[PDB]
RNA sequence: AAGAACCUUACCUGGUCUUGACAUCCACGGAAGUUUUCAGAGAUGAGAAUGUGCCUUCGGGAACCGUGAGACAGGUGCUGC
RNA sequence: CCGGCCGGGAACUCAAAGGAGACUGCCAGUGAUAAACUGGAGGAAGGUGGGGAUGACGUCAAGUCAUCAUGGCCCUUACGACCAGGGCUACACACGUGCUACAAUGGCGCAUACAAAGAGAAGCGACCUCGCGAGAGCAAGCGGACCUCAUAAAGUGCGUCGUAGUCCGGAUUGGAGUCUGCAACUCGACUCCAUGAAGUCGGAAUCGCUAGUAAUCGUGGAUCAGAAUGCCACGGUGAAUAC
């Protein structure tokens, strides 16, 4: 898609997605980052993403290397 | 000899050398007719070998820069009048019962604050 | 305007043709300041009217403006009770002025091909004087005469 | 890209030049900076009409 | 060859330097230009003039930027020495390349 | 014909006649051309069979019609059904690529509604 | 408003501090500073390294940092009637 | 090497320094003879030459306590300060101010050609090579009448399309890409391929403009990491009508 030749990701997430690895899932994990583009080592693992007041959890599935965290994240609530 | 004259209109140079003979048009060492002259300041240019006198007496040397149709035009023009003079310029005389002696001072007005272009102003909700 | 004079510059006659009338016409009929494209579409007018018409060359576009030329104009006008319109006679002027000035949007309401084409249409439906340039000049005798006295 | 190079993101994101906004030398204000004195235009007036600044003055061009 | 080119404020002033340099050059040795003038540059500023709203009027200014170029052919080197360095330049900048 | 394709588009000059076919531009239409060999000012119907049947062949090389349309309909049921973002704003039928909604929705929104 | 992705940005939901982000002012200890780490979303708290310098009058002092004290600092808060 | 290129000429252009000229002055007529006016002369410029700068006494207890300063009032372990994400870009709507269209004086294709004003060192970045292009790698020259962005477009010459929701028009949306930055997720620009809504010229009503103007096509700057159909600046083409 677009962003040239490779996407960015967070470090200190990526310490806790180790952990969510290797110990497998066991909950989602509340963090203030969005920014992270998904890969395959997220996938079928809880983690929770923030909208500006609450993480929002997102359990990760197979074509969600396509795509960041924020996606799923609505911070505009409406009627 | 040489017989010179400058002129400009736009902010565009030329100059306009004269001598005897059966000229063709040069400008800017080419033919103005292969500076597409059927359209180029057409018969625009050579007004003083209009009215005063014809055009096949005066060989005609030109060398021209600046505006585009009308703007290279002008310069030429009231150069091209300007050196007519092969024994003096009494036809400057005639020629100003025309105006061709006088070049067209006109600019173009600039920009200021407030306005879309020079003198058009914008819309503005009721009054 | 109310005070001070005015009185503009005699323009240029046009280049071989020497008209400088239809000079005058080409600058009346400019589009968006496109000189180039007006005399570009003047002279294929020209030739083809005087080519239909089989007639020559400078007289060709004068008859035809000729009979779409009134003597009178009306002005919208009111002292007393609620408006009028009221006749005047035009000058020679503003005459040729008003004939060439319908022309232009005359020739946009055709269902004619591209400009020079239609253009020469519209002429070609004064010359013959059955068109609209006629149906156009065609009304403002009718209309005089109902209010002549006001000014 | 490239291995642990590109994962070197531990900087302050002071470093970058989207994060400076340059402000108002004098005043504070973030708006109406032109560059070429390093004010906001009220300030520059202030100061030009006062014909400290050197060498600027009025144009009628 | 060495060559000075001024910049000024003033038209009136980088004159004087110019007039300077070439009674300077003059006397001490020879082979002085003068002041090619080179065109103006002009900068021109439009800035807002309330402090809030009013779009509509704003003040326009102007920095003249006068330059001059002068050069000097003399092969005299040691008085070459003599012209340079001792004038001030009547007190706006001046650069003095070779 | 329908030259492969399930479109006839009679009566055009042949770079028109390739343009109508759904999933061919006028840019893929130059390259399907040139790579055929055949000219565009000719009226593509009037063209001699074999240069049909060699356009017939061509035409089916690139992913076009039915078949493009039910590709790009599944990427975005798929999407949909996702639960992202840019996914539910296909939904909800709202400017997907970031477009203003205070004004100018009026293509993607629709009619005006009471 | 001559430029809202963070910063900008003032506001919200969150995480924090309260002589503070910045001044003026004392004491006491420490060169300033250049390296690296764990835990945290980061601010940050909590580290190990190292460095330990121009004036000196041998109680120092200026550049400058950290801690604490009280006078205080601060406010795009309010009032353009 | 017959390219202003290289002597040279500095004539001449341009530039920028300094100056001249136009003052109702020259004449006639008209006008209370005066003031003034009309017309003509001569003259490159004639009746305030054109533009710009330049804004009387005073009006709306106008606008601005958020540019700043500041009387008074208030909070001062919170209305202060620091930091992360979010919001300021929402959307049944209404309106203002702009851009782009509804085309044939035009679209689309090839060839061909005159500018004017700018800006530039954590910049601008040729040239050269590479890439579908956006762009990428290597990299001179110049702090600028030099070098760079930078190859001005409408226009003009030929050819095609022929009245159609079109070889018009671009919305929307898909797929695949490039560029900046700690960061493109809500919330960037831009490229490529594909899709091809509305619109076939807009009600009552209303705005602008008297000459290099209106109109129309390009270019540039400030702002600036990246950000424009805005604003600010420049020129090209260039009118109609004013009884």
């Amino acid at each position: 898609r677009s962003l040239k030749k490779g996407p960015f990701i967070d470090l200190h997430l990526l310490k806790k997605v180790e952990k969510a690895v290797e110990s497998g899932d066991k909950k989602p994990l509340r963090t203030w980052s969005r920014r992270s583009t998904i890969f395959p080592n997220m996938i079928g693992l809880t983690i929770a993403v923030h909208n500006g007041r609450q993480h929002v959890p997102v359990f990760v599935t197979d074509e969600m290397v396509g795509h960041k965290l924020g996606e799923f994240a609505p911070t505009r609530t409406y009627r | 000899n040489q017989y010179y004259g400058t002129g400009r209109r736009k902010s565009s140079a030329a100059r306009v050398f004269i001598k005897p003979g059966n000229g063709k048009i040069v400008i800017n060492q080419r033919s103005l007719e292969q500076y597409f002259g059927r359209e180029t300041a057409r018969m625009v240019v050579r007004q003083p070998l209009e009215l005063v006198d014809m055009v096949e007496k005066l060989d005609l040397y030109i060398t021209v820069k600046g505006g585009g149709i009308s703007g290279q035009a002008g310069a030429i023009r009231h150069g091209i009048t300007r050196a007519l003079m092969e024994y003096d310029e009494s036809l400057r005389s005639e020629l100003r019962k025309a105006g061709f002696v006088t070049r067209d001072a006109r600019q173009v007005e600039r920009k200021k604050v407030g306005l879309r272009k020079a003198r058009r102003r914008p819309q503005f909700s009721k009054r | 305007p109310r005070r001070r004079v005015i009185g503009q510059r005699k323009i240029l006659p046009d280049p071989k043709f020497g008209s400088e009338l239809l000079a005058k016409f080409v600058n009346i009929l400019m589009v968006d300041g496109k000189k180039s494209t007006a005399e570009s579409i003047v002279y294929s007018a020209l030739e083809t009217l005087a080519q239909r018409s089989g007639k020559s060359e400078l007289e060709a576009f004068e008859v035809a403006l000729e009979n779409v030329r009134p003597t009178v104009e009306v002005k919208s006008r009111r002292v007393g009770g609620s408006t009028y319109q009221v006749p005047v006679e035009v000058r020679p002027v503003r005459r040729n002025a008003l004939a060439m000035r319908w022309i232009v949007e005359a020739a946009r309401k055709r269902g004619d091909k591209s400009m020079a084409l239609r253009l020469a249409n519209e002429l070609s439906d004064a010359a013959e004087n059955k068109g609209t340039a006629v149906k156009k000049r065609e009304d403002v005798h009718r209309m005089a005469e109902a209010n002549k006295a006001f000014a | 890209r490239w291995n642990a190079v590109l994962k070197l993101q531990t900087l302050p994101r002071d470093s970058s030049p989207s994060r400076q906004r340059n402000r108002c030398r004098q005043t504070g204000r973030p708006h109406g900076f032109l560059r070429k004195f390093g004010l906001s235009r009220i300030k520059v007036r202030e100061a030009a009409m006062r014909g400290e600044i050197p060498g600027l003055k009025k144009a009628s061009w | 060859r060495i060559r000075i080119r001024l910049k000024a404020f003033d038209h009136r002033l980088i004159d004087q330097a110019t007039a300077e340099i070439v009674e300077t050059a003059k006397r001490t040795g020879a082979q002085v230009r003068g002041p090619i003038p080179l065109p103006t540059r002009k900068e021109r500023f439009t800035v807002l003039i309330s402090p809030h709203v009013n779009k509509d009027a704003r003040d326009q200014y102007e920095i003249r930027t006068h330059l001059r170029l002068v050069d000097i052919v003399e092969p005299t080197e040691k008085t070459v020495d003599a012209l340079m360095r001792l004038d001030l330049a009547a007190g706006v900048d001046v650069q003095i390349s070779l | 014909a329908r030259i492969a394709g399930i479109n006839i588009p009679d009566h055009k000059h042949a770079v028109i006649a390739l343009t109508s076919i759904y999933g061919v531009g006028k840019t893929r239409s130059k390259a399907i051309l040139a790579a055929a060999g055949i000219a565009e000012d000719v009226k593509i119907s009037e063209l001699s069979e074999g240069q049909i049947d060699t356009l017939r062949d061509e035409v089916a090389k690139f992913v076009v019609e039915g078949d493009l349309r039910r590709e790009i309909s599944m990427s975005i049921k798929r999407l949909m059904d996702l639960g992202c973002y840019r996914g539910l704003r296909h939904r909800r039928g709202l400017p997907v690529r970031g477009q203003r909604t205070k004004t100018n929705a009026r293509t993607r929104k629709g009619p005006r509604k009471p």
